[PDB]
C-alpha cells in the first residue's frame, strides 16, 4: 500500500540495501507532514455525514433528469448506493491523508474503477461532479497546508476518473 | 506492504469505517515520536557491517563445529551464505522498525525460511542463534550513539527485540 | 545520482505516473533537511585542509610500518596520492551533504572500489581508519543535525569499506 | 539523471574542487523558494487531465485536418496515440519541474523524438502546438489555484515555461 | 483440444477402426443442425456485456454480503476481478458450444479452479450461483433472438444448459 | 486487418507452413458467405443518410436534456460531428462487411475508443443508442443472413462500447 | 487437434475473445464442405481393405527387390506390417476427412515420422509410392469436391514425406 | 496485413467515402473466381515438395558452381539453407495467392531481402533464377491438376506469375 | 557433478584430511585402466544408432502391445519419445562410464525419472526392459570391437553393466 | 569449428576467465594424439582415389539395381556425382582427424545433412554401405590409434546418417 | 566440480550429445597427465607438515607486527586458526592436483573469499605471502612436470588473492 | 572459431583438397613445438594480475591526466572499468596463443572495439599504450619462468608480440 514509508522501503529492498540517509529524509518529510494531513483528515471525518448528502445532491441538482422515474437518481436503493459511494470516496481520502500517500485510494478505489463503472452504467461526471462540490466546501472547513492535502487527494480522485 | 498506519486503515476498512479517534492518537504518538525511530534505524544502518561481524565472530567463537568439516559455515561458499542471510534478516528489521510493522520482515523474509534451511540441512538453531546475538549488539546501537539528543528510547529497544524475536523464533 | 528528488522522480516514470503526494511530501523532507546538511557541508569544507592532513597522519599512527622504506606509506609521491584520496572522500562526502542523497558517494567511489584497491594493494583499513579520525573530529566542529548528516555519511564510507 | 544540485555538483567535480561559495548560494536560494516548486509541481499534476483535454480540444479546433480521414489524429487508434503523448511530455515537464533540471525531459522523452515522429508521418508542427497549447493552460493552473498562499511565482512560472519551450523546439 | 468430431476420432482410432457407421451419421446430424449452433454461440457473443451485467446485478441483489467491506466483491478491484471471471466462464462455454465438446470449458477453464478460489478465499457457492444467472439470460438470448427462422433449438439450449451446469457443479 | 483470410495466412506463418485444407476450408466460409455480407453493405450503403439522421435525432430524443444550451447537443459543430461519428461507425460496418471479419472495426473504432471517449467527455450510451436504433430500422431493409450479417456488427460495436 | 473449429476457438481464447463473425464465417467453411468430405470418408472406408493390398503390391512391383530374400519385403511379418502402416495411413487420411483438417495426421503420423522411419531402416519413397498408387484409384471411385478432398488429404502425406 | 478487399477498404477510408459501386463489382467478382483461386493455391500447396526440389535440381543443373567449393550452395549447411529459402518464398507466394494482394509476400518476406542476401554473399542472380524455376513448374501444377472441372485459369496463372516476378525483381 | 576422483576428494574433505595412500592408489589404478576405459565409452559411441535400433526392435518383438492402438509406443509421436528415452538413457550410461562414478546418471536422468513416467501412464516395467536390451547389445560391444589391443575389459564390462542395471532399477 | 583447443578457449570465455590447468591438461591430451591422427590422415589421403572408387562401387555391388536405366545409379553423371560425395566425406574424415575434433565434420556434412538427402532422394544406406566398406579396407592400411581414430571418424559418419 | 572428465561431459550433455572423439582427447591429456600431478600431491602430501609451518612463519616474518599484542597474528587462537587455513590452501592444491582441474579450489576456497576475508578482517597479502613461500620451497622437492603443476596451482591461488 | 589446424583446413577446403605435404608438415611443426606453447600460455595465466596491475602502475605514471578529474581512468567506476578492459584483452590475447590463431582475438574482442573506445570518449592511445605495457611484461614472463626446461621460446614470444600488436594497431 503505497506511502512514503513502504516506498523508500520498497526500493531499499529492491536493490538489497539498508536505508541509507536518501530513504531516511524522505521518510522525515512524510511525518513532518503528518500534522497537516491529520488535521485535514479530523475535519473531513467529522463532517463526512454533511459533505456526502451535500454532494449527492449536488449529483441530482446538476443532472436533473437523474431523479425522474426509469432513471438511475431514483428510487430509495439508487439514491442509498450513492450516498454510500461517494460516502467510499470521503472515507479513502481520510485514509489516504493519514496513510502518508495515494495507496489506499490506489488499492481500494482506482483499480478496477472504469471496469466496474462501465459494467453498472454509471459516469464518472457524477462523481467528478460529486468531488468536486466537496472541494468547494472543504475550502472553508480547512486552510493552509490541511487545505493543501485535502486538496491533494480530491484532485487525484477526479483525476483517477478523467 | 504494510506500514503502522496502513495497518491502522485496513482494520478501519474492515469495520466499513473513517479511523476511531482511538486509532489516530495511537497514529499521531508514532508521529511523536519518530525522530527517535529515524535515529534507531539509522544506528542499525550505520553499523550495519559490523553488527554481522560480532554476531559472526561470536557465533562460532560458541559452536566451533560449525567451521569445522561437515559444518554447516564451511568452506568459503557456506560462510558467504551465512555471513549474506545475517544480512539479509537485519536488513528486513531495520526495515519493519522504519515502518512500526513487522510485515515486510514476515512476508519477504520469514516465510518459509524454516522449510527453506531444513531442506538445505541448515542448522536452525544455530542460525536463530546469530540472530539473537545481532539484536543484543544492534541494540546495543541504539542505545549509545553519536551525539544524539538525550531521551528514553526504551520503548523502540523493545519494538526492535520483537522483530528480532519474531525472526529467532521463526526459523529456531 | 541517487538524491530524493531523483528517486521519487525515477519511481514515477518507472510506472508512467505523474508525482503524486506521496513523491512531494518526500520531496519536502530533503528540502526540510537541506538547512542540517549544508551546514555540514560547510564546515566540512572550510576545515578540508586540515580533517586531511590529521587523517592522513592518523594512517601513519596506526599503522607505524607503513613509513618505513619499502612500504607504501614512504616517499613523497604515496603520501602524496594519500592526501589527495582523502580529500575525494571529503569531496564526496560534502557533496552527498548538498545533494540530498548518497549518489555523488556511490558513483564516484563506491562503484568500483574492491577492485580498484585490490588491484593497486590498498588496504580499507588505512581508508576506515582515516575515516574514524575525521568522524572524531567533526564531533566538536559540528552538533545537532548537522552533525547526525555528517556522521550519516562518513559511516556510509566506513560501511562500504567493510 | 541530474536535479539542480546534482547539476552544480558535477560541475564542481570537474573543477575537483568542493562547491563554491557562488554555487553554495545559488542551491540555498532554491532551497528557500522549493514550497513554491512544490505548489507548481502540484498545480500540474492536480489538473493533469484537464491540461490535455483543453490543449487538445484547441489543437483539432485550430487543425481540422488532423481528424479528418488522411490526418494524423485519425482514427481512434491514432488520436488516443496523440493524446498519449500529450500526457507524456506534460509528464516529463513536471519532473523536471520538481527537479529543477531539464536533463530527465531532454534525456527520457526529447532525445530521438523528433526523428521518431519524421519517420512514423507525424506532422512535428502540429506536435510542437499542441504543447505551446498545453504550457498557456498549465501555466495559467500554477499562477490561479486553491487557496495558497498569496505571493510570486514568476520565476517558477518562467523555468516552467522554458521547459515547454525546449521540447517545442527540440519537436517542430 | 477436442470438438465432437475429434471426439469421434480419438475413441474410433483407440479401437484401431475406421469410424462406425454409427459414429458417422451422429456426426452428419451435428452438421445438419450446425446453423442453429453458429446462430446460438451468436447468440451469446452478441449480447455478452448485457449477459454477464444483467448476471452481475442479480447476484449482488441476492448476496449484498459481498458489496460489504469483508465482502469478496469489494472494493473496486475485487468487483473487477468477479466481473473478469464472470466473462472468462461465459466465454469458454460460447466455445465449447461452437465446439460441440466440453473439453476446452473443463482444460482451460473448470480444471483447478476450485482450488485456486478456495485458496483466495472466494465463496464458491456465490460464484456458481453467478454462473446459473449467466445460464438463465445466456439461454433467454438463445430461444429469442434478431429475425432468426423459426424453427426448434431446444437440443442445442439443453446442450449449452449443460455446460453452464458442468461449470457450476465444477465449482461449487 | 482481421479477415478470414488474413486470420488464416497468420496462423500459416507463425508456424512456418504452407496453408492446408483445413485453411482452405476456412476461407471457403468467407467466400460462400460474401453474398449475405455484401446485400447488407449495399443497404447499409445507399440507406446512410437517412440511418444516420435517424440515429442521431434518438439520441437527442433519449436524452433530451443534450440539446439544452451549455451541454454538447447543441450548436452546430456538436451536433455536426455527432452525424459524422454515427456515419464513421456505418461506414465501418459496411467495411467489416465486405472484408469479411471485423478487422476494420477492431483497427479503426474500438482500437483507442475509450481513451479518446475520455478525455472528450463522450457517453458511450449515446452511441449504443444511436446503434440501437439503427438496429431497430435495419429489420425491415433486409432479412436473412443479410440481416443477420448487419446485426453481428452491430451488435459488435454495441459490446466494445460496454 | 487442429480442425477449423479448434483453430478459431484457438486464435479467440489467445486474444481473450468471444468468437466474431470472423471465427463463425470460419466454421461455416468447416460445415458447408462436410458433405463433400464425408462421401470420400465412405468411399475411401469401405474400399479400405482393396486399396491397402493395392498399394502393398505396388510397393514391390515398384521396388521388385525388396521381395527377395534378406530384405524387407520378405516373410510374412514384413508384409504384414506394411499393410498395416498403409492402413494405418489410410485410416488418418479418413480421419482428416471426418474432422475438417490435418489433426490426425499431424498428431498420429507427421509427428515423430522421420525419426521413426530412419531408425527403422523405412524408406520414405515406399510410401509415397503406395499413396501415389492410392491417388491413382481413388480417381474412379471419387469425383468432384470429394476427390479433391481425397486428393488434398493424400498429396498432404505425400510432401510430409518428402 | 492485407487482402484484395482490405485494399478497397484502405483506398476507400482514404477517401472518407463507402466503396464505390465501381470497387464493389470488382470484389464481387473476387468471389465469383474464390473457388478457381482455391484450387490454384491447392496446387502450390499439393506439391510444394516438388516444386522446389524441381526447381533445385534444374538450379544446379545451370549453375554448377554453386555446388563447388567456393560455391554458396555448397557444403550441406548452405545448400540447406538455399532449399529453405527456395520454400520460404514458395510459401508467401501462396499467401499471396491466396489473399490477392502481395502486401504479405512484399512485407514479411521481400522487404530487405536483396540486402540480406548481399551482406551474406548470396548471388543475388542465382537466387533470382530460382525463383524464376518454381514460377515455371508452380504455374505448369496451377494449370494442369487432378480431376478439376475444366475452365479458363489463365487470370490467376498471371496473378500468380506477378507474384513470382515481384520476388525476382526485388532480389535480382 | 562427480567423477570418480571427485568422489574421493568429497569423502577425504569430510574427514577433513589429505587424501590417503589407500585412495590414491585406488585411482592409480583407475589412471592405469583408462587406455581400456576410453575404448569402452567409444565403443557404445561409435554404436550408439544401432545399440537403440537393436533393442528397440527386439523390445517391440517381446512387447506387440506397445505397438497396437492403446500402446504407449503407438503412434509415431509416441515411438519417437520412446526412441528419444532410449538414446537419453544410453547417454548418460556412457558418460558414467567415462566418469568413473554413477552421479550424472542418477542426478541428470534417473533423479525423478519413475513418477516421471508414471504420471504418463508410461509402463515401467517395458522401459525397465528396452534398457536391459541395450545393456547386452552395449556390453557386446564393449567386448568385440575394430582392432583393439587383445586384454581383459571385464572390470569394465561389470561397471557399465551397474550402470545400466542402476537404471533399470531405477525405473522399473 | 569443433576440435579440443577450440572448446576449452570457448568454455573458458564463456565464464570469463583465463585458461588455467583444467584446459590446458585437455589441450596436452590432442597435442599427444596428434600422430597417431596424423598418420591416419596420411594413410587416408594417399589411398584416397581407391578407397573412393572401393566404396562407389560397393554401393552398386550392394544395390544392384541402382545401375539399371531409370535409377539414380545410371548414367556419367550419378557416378560421377556419387564418387564426388564419397571423396568429400574422406576429405572431411582426414580433416577432422588432423584437426582434432569432428568440427569439419560437423559443419561441412552434418549440418543440413538430412534436410539435403530428402529433397534430392538421396538414401543414407547408400552412405552407410560407402563408409562399412571405406572401414573395411582402412583395417589394414593402419593399425593401433591410427586405426582406432580413424575408426571413430568413419563409425561418427555412420551414426549422423542413422 | 571442474575436472577435464567433468568438463567434457558436461559440454556434450549440453548439446544433447554423446562423447566423441574431441571429449575422449580431452580425457586422455587429463589421465596422460595424472603422473606428474599425483607426484606432486605426494610430495605436498608428506612434507604438509612443515610447508604450513615455514608458511605460517612467513606471514610473521614479512608482516613483523602482526606477533605484536592487540594484533592479529598474536594468541594461540590467531596463530593456530592461520596454520589452519594455509593448511586448508595446501590441501585443495593437492586435491586440485589429484582430481585434474581446479574444482576443489575453485568450489572449497574461491567461492566466497573476498567476502569472507572482508567481514573477519583477513588481508589477502599474507595468504598470498603464505603460498609464495610455499612456492619457494616447493622448488627443491619436486622438478619437471610435477613442480608445473605444484606451481600452476599455487599461481592460481595467488592470482584467486588478488 | 578458428585455430592454427582449422585454418589449414579452411584454406585447403577452398581448393577442394586434401591436406597439401606443404600445409601438413607445417601443422607437424605446430605439434612439435606445443609443449613450449603450454608453458607460454601457462605463463601468462599464472601471472595475469601481476602483468594486469604493472602495466597499470605505469600507464599512470606516465598518464597522470587520466587520474585527474576530467580523466577517462577517473572516479573509481572508470578505473575498474580501465583494469577490467586490460584483463579482458590479455585473456583474448592468450586465447589466441594457445589457437595459434589470432582470429578469437579479432572477432570477440577487436572487431568494433575502436569505435566503442571514439563513442565513450575513451582515448585510443592510452589504451593502446596499456597494452604495450602488458606486452613487454607479459614476454617477460614467457621469457623467464619456474623451472621451465632450457631452450628457445622466441618463435613464441614474437607470435605472442603481434597478438599484442593486434591489438594495439586495432585500437589507435
Ligand atoms: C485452374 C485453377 C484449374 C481450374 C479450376 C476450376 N475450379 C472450378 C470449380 C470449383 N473448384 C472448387 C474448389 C474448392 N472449393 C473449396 O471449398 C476448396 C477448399 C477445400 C477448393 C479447392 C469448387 C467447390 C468448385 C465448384 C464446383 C465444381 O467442381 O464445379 C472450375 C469450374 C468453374 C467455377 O468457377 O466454378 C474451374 C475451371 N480449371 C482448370 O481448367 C484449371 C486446370
Amino acid at each position: 500500500m503505497k506511502t512514503v514509508i513502504t516506498e523508500v522501503i520498497a526500493s531499499a529492498d529492491s536493490q538489497g540495501r539498508f536505508l541509507n540517509n536518501t530513504e531516511l529524509q524522505a521518510a522525515n518529510g512524510r511525518f513532518q507532514r503528518a500534522t497537516a494531513s491529520m488535521e485535514a483528515a479530523r475535519a473531513l471525518t467529522s463532517n463526512a455525514d454533511s459533505l456526502v448528502k451535500g454532494a449527492v445532491q449536488e449529483v441530482y441538482n446538476k443532472f436533473p433528469y437523474l431523479t425522474q422515474p426509469g432513471q438511475m437518481g431514483y428510487g430509495d436503493t439508487n439514491q442509498a448506493k450513492c450516498a454510500r459511494d461517494i460516502s467510499h470516496y470521503l472515507r479513502f481520502i481520510t485514509y489516504s491523508l493519514v496513510a502518508g500517500g495515494t495507496g489506499p485510494l490506489d488499492d481500494y478505489i482506482v483499480a478496477g474503477l472504469r471496469e466496474v463503472n462501465r459494467t453498472f452504467n454509471l459516469s464518472p461526471s457524477w462523481y467528478i461532479e460529486a468531488l468536486k462540490h466537496i472541494k468547494g466546501k472543504v475550502g472553508s472547513q480547512l486552510s493552509g497546508q490541511p487545505l493543501t492535502e485535502a486538496n491533494a487527494y480530491i484532485d487525484y480522485c477526479i483525476n483517477a476518473l478523467s | 506492504m504494510q506500514d503502522a498506519f496502513t495497518k491502522a486503515i485496513v482494520a478501519a476498512d474492515l469495520r466499513g469505517s473513517f479511523l476511531s479517534e482511538q486509532e489516530l492518537n495511537q497514529l499521531t504518538n508514532l508521529v511523536k515520536e519518530s525522530n527517535k525511530r529515524l535515529d534507531a534505524v539509522n544506528a542499525i544502518t550505520g553499523n550495519a557491517a559490523e553488527i554481522i561481524s560480532d554476531a559472526a565472530h561470536k557465533l562460532f567463537a560458541e559452536q566451533t563445529d560449525l567451521i569445522r568439516p561437515g559444518g554447516n559455515a564451511y568452506p568459503n561458499r557456506r560462510m558467504a551464505a551465512c555471513l549474506r542471510d545475517m544480512e539479509i534478516i537485519l536488513r528486513y528489521v531495520s526495515y519493519a522498525l522504519l515502518a512500526g510493522d513487522a510485515s515486510v520482515l514476515e512476508d519477504r523474509c520469514l516465510n518459509g525460511l524454516k522449510e527453506t534451511y531444513v531442506a538445505l540441512g541448515t542448522p536452525t538453531r544455530s542460525v536463530a542463534r546469530a540472530v539473537q546475538l545481532m539484536k543484543e549488539t544492534a541494540i546495543g546501537y541504539v542505545n549509545s550513539p553519536s551525539g544524539v539528543t538525550r531521551g528514553d528510547c526504551s520503548a523502540l529497544v523493545n519494538e526492535a527485540a520483537t522483530y528480532f524475536d519474531k525472526a529467532a523464533a521463526s526459523i529456531a
